[PDB]
């Protein structure tokens, strides 16, 4: 983050500041003042191109481009880590809950979302792919919950309307007399019902209305 | 000229002075669209309608006769508003015994509308599955023995031994509102059951890839594995 | 002449402070109130010379100003120059992203070829092969009956149904179905003593 | 771009007089040429009033410029109600000078032609008709686009422009049949049929041939620096009594 | 770089000024407490000066000085509320222009958007490339959540053009502001890249030509009955001719009548009083190009329109290329249908107003519009 | 005639109690296409159209809703319908559903049937989960809220907590609790829709 | 780098220009010049070693800061996901919550119909009245 | 050139203070070189003050130009970015990629449904059972039978209840 400002900073504060005010003229501390003018009049006049305000620029842009070439290796080589399930590939409800605050709480959506995950520090490999089997274990159980769920309420659905039902259609509350005794309403039924056979074989001595007869009772016990 | 027309008027007057994208005003083509095309066999007939003073009572009478042997019948009891046109009170006096038990859950919805189209594709349901099943014993009688169990709701088929139980059971709503259809099968080879989750998986596959009319006579003819 | 005078001023006190720098250790010799009650004397001196340079002798081009604009167009080129590589990495992630989209619909495009090619050479002869008007029947005869068929557990990779598993992470299936058992039961033994499969079948 | 300016003329004059005159007043060397030429060749006409005379009357500069340019077809026939008429081309400042002197030496009535909209239909009917050498009559086809602008409340509509191309304009004039009347005879009840818009009753502002001409209420623009026998005899059919 | 709402940005005030002159007292009265409970700047008593000034009768120019001349550009927040203010009162100026939103297969995708995450994604996705600044807003008259994007530029920070996307409620059609930039094309790509969170969304363009006003574009493709019939099948999204089955069936269309006039279908329209005759044809105008009853200007005003009609004779595809243009097209073409300029009994079903706002060729009789 | 109007009584109380039914098609003529033959003054229609009328009965108010109308025309070419226009809003894809209903090719009148019963079970879905809402409004449960206009988004209040609901065909498949202990009320709620009006009286009682 | 440091600082010094116009009172001089325009040198080779080092470890700190906002590790994903198992675990408990209500339905209504009694001499009369009425209906 | 003939002013009346403070000097002798050591360094700053004018305006004209470059790889950028953005957006929500996502999809199908069926015809006749009731159904086909039974409208008592009233009503 801005180092093109620390490099020509580096080469205005640090390079050029450096070679021009005491390296030139105050190299007397080992000496008259004639010969160390001379010498600084002649390294000041024979170098008036190196130490511009605008070669520098060309350094230290020159500086930047071979940054830039070293960070373009450097970014292009930190992409090609080892990833460890990156991004982009969970689901959305995974990535949500990687960085907080999920805010909507749904099952359809995380169930897809687990159901998604790929499989594969070598400890922590194997503990998330135990937790991997664990939560796909948890949505397989969670399915074949709620489909059983659904039957047994159909279940129960159709055996409460069998209850009311037969309140409606006894209304004397005797709903564990009615099956009980369902056997001796059908022995006294059966047994009468044999009494008009016995009164319609021979006593109508019919030919023509007896079809009539065999078809009303085979279309009652059947329609 | 100027004409006025009405409720009953022929075709061809109606037809010369359209010019706008109304429907059309015909009374009796009205209602045959409304009868032998929409909602084929099914005979309504309105029974009496009364008045008072601002109310307007209605008794009307349905006989669902898809099933031409044993159709069952209801009767209805309806009373408006007439005007801001509201649904006071509707009660059901009579109802043929045979779906009693069935449009008893479905029938305290208090919503005529659900009651009246979950009973009208009930019958096209069971219609549609008695032919299927129908279709299924055409084609199979003179290899196997075929007998029907329970209702209707389990065909069941047996060779050689081997036994393959086809269920269709109709679910009325109650505590959305249309009735669905439930197809599962079971095989038995002679000795115990199969796994039901293979079978579901099979079945799920082979109705989903074929169809349902088509898609269980490939089911019965893996059952028979005699040749392939 | 006033901008020359202050420039020549400005480099004055900056000479003036560079050769106290030198004074500082230079004035060991001679003591230390007799440095800083000296140099109003030499300032005086160079205060005397630039009053003498002022009689000597126009744009207003400062040094300092300038340098400032200099300043403020490096600072703006440099955050230019970091956007611009801001945008660079940016632009290198979206392009790797539409490389690995790109290959992973290539290979699953050569998978699905493969997989087809073998499909042909194993055997699926009677119950597939007399489609393989289909898979737009069942839509028809489903939106048209309300087809709820036994729908099949999700996929899973290769996580196979593990039934004890799951029958033990739901403790209550297994007495549902003692129940259910104990309930079948009862109906049978209730269906078996009334002979409803007797009697309907002899009259009919 | 030759844009055609029309007027009427009230009585038939011959320009063998008067031309010196014209000469003296623009000293220039104008031009005359004596068409006698005959519209519908096509023997189903009887040969009743079927001969115009046509007078090119070009001022005769070099063609170094356009504008200065300007030709002044008339047109005429002895036996109709209004006898001539007619039309100039360009920009040139002569023209108000021969106007003037057609005014001034032979004492006529000019008066500015507007177009109805079935005149521009049967202006657009027969400027497609090609001439050829062998007495036979030839069609081009081109892809007209008629140019309407209404005047309807709040400026709703403002204008509108049915466009047809060529080869379905020739599928329709076929498809109609042997006729030398495409405009009149299978376009425009077409064009009635299929979307109900009466064109000889809406409000046309410029029938434009793409390439051609450019037909409009007031003027004609044209491609050719002429306008043919039909055109004029159209145009001179349009302005009786 | 995302902005936030206290940020300054730079503009000249007599711009700011001219926005600020074309609303009323009482919204520029409830934009000061509302900006002074929100940011503040030279509690309650403060606001109690101006109570009296909109209860005397003072000058707009007067309330606009104290509000430009205390918060002395107000910042990027108090711009975008002026100018969405000015949005909502005068609509018939600005211009949307509709795109839908396909998803996976092709088929359609109901957007169901939260009006407050999606500002944090959406300009987190933005300030990536460029300094964005969000602004979302509810219309107080429709079912609509107009977005404001303003995207700003460094030579302060310089603005630039805003871009408004106004999202309907429950419809797949997204409208927004014309605009062919680059700036355009980064603010829907990342809308739609935003507004999905589960699978991927592209909003592909349903029409070329922008509609004017934003209650013209929610009537014509907003969800609404109007979305489709718009012609002469207008009586159909209104239900004029029918009541309810539990309504009286003495007052029914089908016991008392309708007057009708018996129709010519002999060409008898080209060789051309009674005034009931009269009226019953302004009606028979009325019906084909409207519903069942000023008094031309249609539903919604359409702008610019043209067909294709590919016909098809005797092995010939005869093309012509009607194109209309105006204010109001097919309120143009009843006028013109009512001076008897135009024969109603053969204007065909895509003249009348049908499909209305959309303009494709017409191949058997079918409209297809284009792409 | 006077007997005739009461054949027409009868008529059109019987086309009242068929439209009772919810679904209903009902004759069409397009007035541009209506042709002579010229050879006997009779007049054909040249395209047939056939329109759906779609008319769901609340419960909440007691009287039928708006209706809703799909009218059908015949292809000149195929013998097939297509979808020419429809008042159903953009929240239910009416082409999407009429291009899946027997592939894409709609022939005989069960055909179309089964296309008016889809959307009008989607229309149903609709009424109700808007009608669950409006009643729980009613009985001072939740307090002021905002719908959409699919009733497919809801944001209620309850005493003090604020709930956002994602509400799919007549089942909460997320929910939304805002202001550890928040996520097993947020799966509490996360159930049916009757389901829910049970559990917001089980945590207020 | 610094190939080009080195060089724009050994190209300005006094090693440019004093070689060329180089008895010994004169030699003690530019000996001892050279020499102490070696130590500048030293001491500012060091330096722009230094601060490449302390560059490029600033830039790859950061580099390295900004691939792990687009990465994920296998420690925050298994909290997650441990999270996500406590979500599950709730819910099975109250779907298993549902099922046990269900089943004592169940179990209220399985004692509702049973009959422990002998009722297969019932049994065999309905059969013995099947029998006769057989009889009565077949010779009939 | 006003910057040039300041410096030769400057450079000339400098230097001759400078070697007139020189032949001054040649507090006993360190007192003069303080003097000589100020006006060489107000020499040397007033030329390298000029000199940074120069070389500060044109430097800044420089950098002025390559900012401007540096913008224009900035819009090049952005235009890339967007293209590139636009590309993904389009592949993945395309048709090809969804037709080829669901023809994976039947083939899946397509093979395990053939290798059920295999598996299925192998335990048929070459080379399963149940044991427990994870997902099963036999439970409502009876429940449904015994309602069918012990209905109290038609039963299979009221079937006979309607037979032996209508059995006396014959006679």
């Amino acid at each position: 983050t801005d180092t093109y400002n620390s490099i020509s900073n580096f080469i205005e504060n640090e390079l050029t500041a450096l070679l021009s005010s005491d390296d030139y003229l105050m190299d007397d501390l080992a000496g008259p003042n004639e010969v160390c003018r001379l010498l600084k009049a002649q390294v000041i006049e024979k170098r008036k191109d190196a130490m511009s305000r605008g070669k520098q620029d060309l350094l230290s842009k020159e500086i930047y481009d071979n940054e830039s070439e070293l960070r373009a290796s450097q970014s292009q080589q930190i992409m090609e880590l080892v990833g460890d399930i990156p991004k982009y590939s969970l689901g959305s409800e995974l990535r949500n809950r990687v960085e907080g605050e999920p805010q909507s709480t749904s099952i359809e959506r995380l169930i897809e979302d687990v159901l998604k995950l790929p499989q594969m520090d070598l400890k922590v490999l194997s503990e998330y792919s135990n937790l991997r089997k664990d939560l796909i274990l948890k949505c397989q159980a969670l399915q074949i919950g709620e489909s059983k769920l659904s039957d047994i309420l159909s279940q129960t659905n159709s055996i409460n309307s069998l209850t009311t039902s037969i309140k409606e259609a006894s209304e004397d509350d005797d709903i564990s007399e009615y099956f009980a005794t369902y056997n001796g309403k059908l022995v006294v039924a059966l047994e009468e019902m044999k009494l008009l056979l016995e009164e319609a074989v021979k006593t109508f001595g019919n030919s023509p209305e007896k079809r009539e007869k065999i078809k009303k009772i085979l279309s009652e016990l059947k329609k | 000229r100027v004409e006025r027309i009405n409720g009953l008027t022929n075709l061809q007057k109606e037809l010369v002075t359209k010019y706008d994208t109304l429907p059309l005003l015909n009374m009796n083509l009205r209602l045959s669209y409304l009868r032998d095309h929409t909602y084929p066999h099914l005979q309504v007939s309105v029974q009496s309608r009364d008045r008072v003073h601002g109310i307007e009572v209605l008794v009307v009478n349905y006989k669902f006769c898809r099933n031409t042997m044993n159709p069952f019948e209801i009767q209805f009891k309806m009373f408006y508003k007439f005007e801001d046109s509201t649904l006071l009170k509707w009660e059901i006096l009579r109802i043929s015994t045979n779906v009693r038990l069935k449009a008893k859950q479905l029938l305290a919805t208090r919503n005529f509308q659900k009651c009246l189209l979950s009973l009208y594709e009930f019958d096209k349901i069971k219609s549609k599955k008695t032919g299927i099943f129908q279709n299924l014993i055409n084609l199979l009688k003179r290899k196997t023995r075929c007998y029907l169990m329970n209702n209707s709701d389990s065909l069941i088929v047996e060779r050689v031994t081997i036994k393959l139980q086809i269920n269709f059971i109709i679910t009325m709503p109650g505590e959305c509102f249309l009735p669905m259809s439930k197809i599962s099968i079971a095989l038995w080879k002679g000795g115990e059951r199969f796994n039901q989750i293979d079978l579901d998986e099979i079945c799920y596959g082979l109705i989903k890839e074929y169809g349902v009319k088509t898609g269980l006579k490939e089911i019965c003819n893996v059952c028979l594995f005699p040749d392939m | 002449s006033i901008l020359r005078l202050l420039e020549t001023n400005t480099v004055s006190a900056l000479d003036s402070v560079f050769e106290k720098y030198e004074k500082e250790m230079n004035q060991m010799t001679h003591n230390n109130e007799v440095k800083r009650i000296y140099s109003k004397k030499e300032r005086l001196l160079e205060i005397i010379l630039t009053k003498i340079k002022k009689k000597l002798r126009e744009r207003d081009l400062d040094i300092e100003y300038i340098y400032s604009k200099r300043q403020f167009i490096q600072n703006r080129y440099s955050q230019e120059l970091q956007n611009n590589e801001r945008l660079e990495a940016i632009l290198s992630r979206e392009q790797n992203l539409l490389e690995e989209t790109r290959k992973l619909c290539m290979n699953l495009k050569t998978n699905n070829k493969k997989r087809l090619t073998e499909k042909l050479i194993q055997k699926d002869l009677h119950p597939v092969l007399n489609k393989a008007d289909g898979p737009v029947t069942f839509r028809n005869d489903s939106h048209e009956l309300n087809l709820m068929l036994n729908d099949p557990i999700k996929s899973t990779a290769d996580v196979r149904l593990d039934k004890e598993e799951v029958l033990s992470l739901l403790p209550s299936l297994k007495e549902y179905t003692k129940k259910s058992k104990e309930l079948k039961e009862t109906m049978g033994q209730m269906i078996s003593d009334s002979h409803e499969e007797e009697i309907k079948e002899v009259f009919v | 771009p030759y844009t055609w300016k029309f007027l009427g003329i009230s009585k038939q004059l011959s320009l063998e007089n008067g031309i010196a005159k014209l000469n003296q007043l623009l000293n220039l060397e104008v031009d005359l040429d004596i068409q006698t030429i005959r519209v519908p060749s096509d023997p189903d006409g009887g040969t009743a009033a079927d001969e115009y005379i046509r007078y090119e009357m070009r001022l005769d500069i070099s063609n170094l410029d356009e504008g200065t340019y300007s030709k002044f077809i008339f047109l005429g026939n002895s036996k109709m109600e209004v006898p001539m008429f007619l039309c100039y081309c360009g920009t040139d400042n002569r023209n108000e000078v021969v106007l003037q002197w057609l005014k001034a030496e032979y004492g006529v009535i000019m008066w500015p032609i507007k177009f109805e909209q079935k005149t521009m239909i049967k202006l657009a009917d027969a400027s497609i008709v090609h001439v050829t050498k062998e007495n036979i009559e030839q069609i081009t086809w081109f892809s007209s686009k008629l140019y309407f602008e209404p005047e309807t409340q709040d400026k709703n509509l403002r204008q509108f422009s049915i466009e047809i191309p060529r080869e379905s304009c020739e599928g329709l004039a076929l498809g109609y049949g042997n006729t030398m009347h495409p405009y009149n005879d299978a376009i425009v009840p077409y064009i009635y049929n299929e979307t109900g818009m009466a064109v000889e009753r809406l409000p046309l502002t410029s029938v434009i041939l793409a390439g051609h001409t450019k037909i409009m209420r007031e003027s004609i623009v044209t491609s050719t620096r002429s306008l043919r026998n039909r055109v004029l005899a159209v145009v001179l059919q349009s302005i009786q009594f | 770089l995302r902005l936030e709402d206290n940020y300054v940005p730079t503009s000249d005030t007599l711009v700011v000024f001219k926005q600020l002159m074309k609303l009323p007292v009482t919204v520029l009265y409830d934009l000061t407490l509302s900006w002074f409970a929100k940011f503040g700047g030279s509690i309650y008593l403060l606001t109690e000066t101006l109570d009296l000034l909109i209860e005397k009768g003072v000058r707009r120019n007067v309330i606009v000085n104290r509000i430009l001349y205390v918060y002395w550009g107000l910042n990027v927040f108090q711009l975008a509320e002026i100018d969405c203010h000015l949005m909502i009162s005068k609509p018939e100026k600005f211009k949307w222009l509709p795109s839908k939103a396909l998803r996976g297969d092709g088929k359609p995708y109901v957007v169901k958007l939260q009006p407050a995450k999606f500002i944090e994604n959406l300009q987190t996705d933005l300030a990536k490339i460029y300094h964005c600044h969000v602004y979302m807003f509810k219309h107080p008259s429709l079912p609509v959540l107009i977005t404001r994007i303003q995207l700003f530029d460094s030579n302060p920070l310089i603005s630039r053009r805003p871009y408004y996307v106004a999202f309907p409620l429950n419809s797949p059609i997204i409208f927004h502001s014309v605009d062919k930039d680059i700036y355009a094309r980064l603010v829907l790509q990342s809308i739609s890249r935003t507004i999905s969170e589960r699978e991927t969304i592209i909003f592909k363009p349903v029409q070329k030509i922008p509609v004017k006003s934003i209650h013209n574009i929610m009537t014509l493709l907003g969800p609404s009955r109007f979305a489709e019939s718009m012609g002469p099948w207008e009586c159909y999204a209104s239900a004029n001719f029918e009541r309810s089955p539990l309504h009286d069936y003495k007052k029914h269309q089908g016991l008392t009548g309708k007057k009708v006039m018996v129709r010519e279908f002999d060409d008898s329209f080209l060789n051309d009083e009674e005034p009931e005759i009269r009226r019953l044809r302004l009606e028979k105008n009325m019906i084909k190009f409207k519903g069942s009853a000023s008094r031309y200007s249609s539903l919604v005003p359409i702008e610019k329109v043209g067909f294709t009609l590919k016909n098809e004779i005797n092995s010939r595809i005869i093309t012509i290329k009607l194109k209309f243009n105006g204010n109001d097209i097919f309120g143009g073409l009843h006028e013109l249908c009512d001076k008897n300029l135009i024969n109603i009994d053969k204007v065909p079903g895509w003249l009348a107003g049908e499909n209305g706002s959309f303009s494709g060729t017409i191949m058997n009789g079918d409209f297809q519009r284009e792409q | 005639s006077t007997s005739d109007r009461s054949e027409l009584e009868d008529y059109i109380v019987l086309e009242n109690v068929y439209r009772m039914f919810g679904i209903t098609f009902f004759p069409l003529v397009d007035p541009i296409d209506l042709k002579i033959k010229d050879a006997s003054g009779e007049i054909f229609v040249d395209r047939e159209m056939l329109g759906i009328r779609l008319e769901v009965f609340s419960e909440r108010t007691s009287q039928f809703e708006k209706p809703h109308y799909v009218l059908l025309k015949k292809r000149i070419k195929s013998n097939s319908w297509f979808l020419f226009k429809h008042t159903i809003p953009s929240f239910i894809d009416v082409q999407g559903i009429f291009d899946d209903t027997n592939g894409g090719l709609v022939i005989s009148h069960d055909d179309a049937y089964l296309f008016a019963k889809r959307v009008f079970l989607q229309l149903v879905e609709v009424q109700k989960r808007r009608q669950i809402f409006k009643d729980l409004e009613a009985k001072k449960i939740i307090h002021d809220l905002d719908l959409d206009l699919e009733s497919s988004m809801v944001s209620f209040f309850v005493k003090d907590i604020k709930v956002e609901l994602f509400v799919k065909q007549n089942e909460i498949v997320s929910c939304s609790i805002l202001d550890n202990n928040k996520s097993k009320w947020e799966i509490a709620l996360l159930g049916s829709l009757d389901d829910l009006e049970l559990k917001l009286n089980h945590s207020f009682a | 780098s610094e190939q080009l440091l080195h060089n724009y600082v050994s190209d300005s010094l006094l090693t440019t220009l004093i070689s060329f116009q180089e008895e010994q009172q004169l030699q003690h001089w530019y000996e001892l010049l050279q020499a102490r325009d070696a130590r500048v040198t030293s001491e500012l080779e060091a330096r722009i070693k230094q601060f490449f080092i302390t560059l490029r470890s600033r830039l790859l700190r950061f580099l390295e800061s900004e691939q792990l906002s687009h990465s994920l590790s296998l420690e925050t994903l298994i909290d997650a996901l441990y999270k996500i198992n406590d979500l599950l675990q709730q819910r099975l408990q109250i779907l298993d919550d549902a099922i046990q209500e269900k089943t004592s339905e169940l179990a209220e209504f399985e004692n509702m119909v049973r009959s422990p009694s002998a009722g297969d001499n019932a049994i065999p009369g309905l059969l013995q009245i099947i029998q006769s009425y057989i009889n009565l209906l077949e010779e009939n | 050139s006003v910057t040039t003939i300041d410096v030769l002013s400057s450079l000339f009346i400098n230097l001759f203070e400078n070697d007139l403070i020189p032949q001054a000097l040649k507090f006993r002798k360190l007192l003069y070189k303080l003097d000589l050591r100020l006006f060489q360094t107000i020499s040397d700053q007033m030329t390298r003050d000029l000199k940074d004018i120069l070389d500060i305006n044109v430097s800044n004209n420089e950098l002025c130009y390559q900012l401007k470059q540096v913008l224009a790889r900035k819009e090049d950028l952005n235009q890339q970015i967007i293209s590139v953005r636009n590309e993904i957006q389009e592949l993945k929500a395309g048709k090809d990629w969804h037709d080829l996502q669901n023809e994976q999809a039947k083939l899946n199908d397509k093979v395990k449904l053939n290798k059920r069926l295999n598996d299925l015809t192998s335990t048929l006749l070459g080379k399963d059972s149940e044991d427990d009731s994870i997902r099963d159904d036999s439970n409502i086909l009876d429940i449904a039978h015994f309602v069918d039974l012990m209905d109290p409208y038609n039963g299979l008592l009221k079937k006979i209840n309607k037979i032996n009233e209508n059995l006396s009503n014959e006679l």
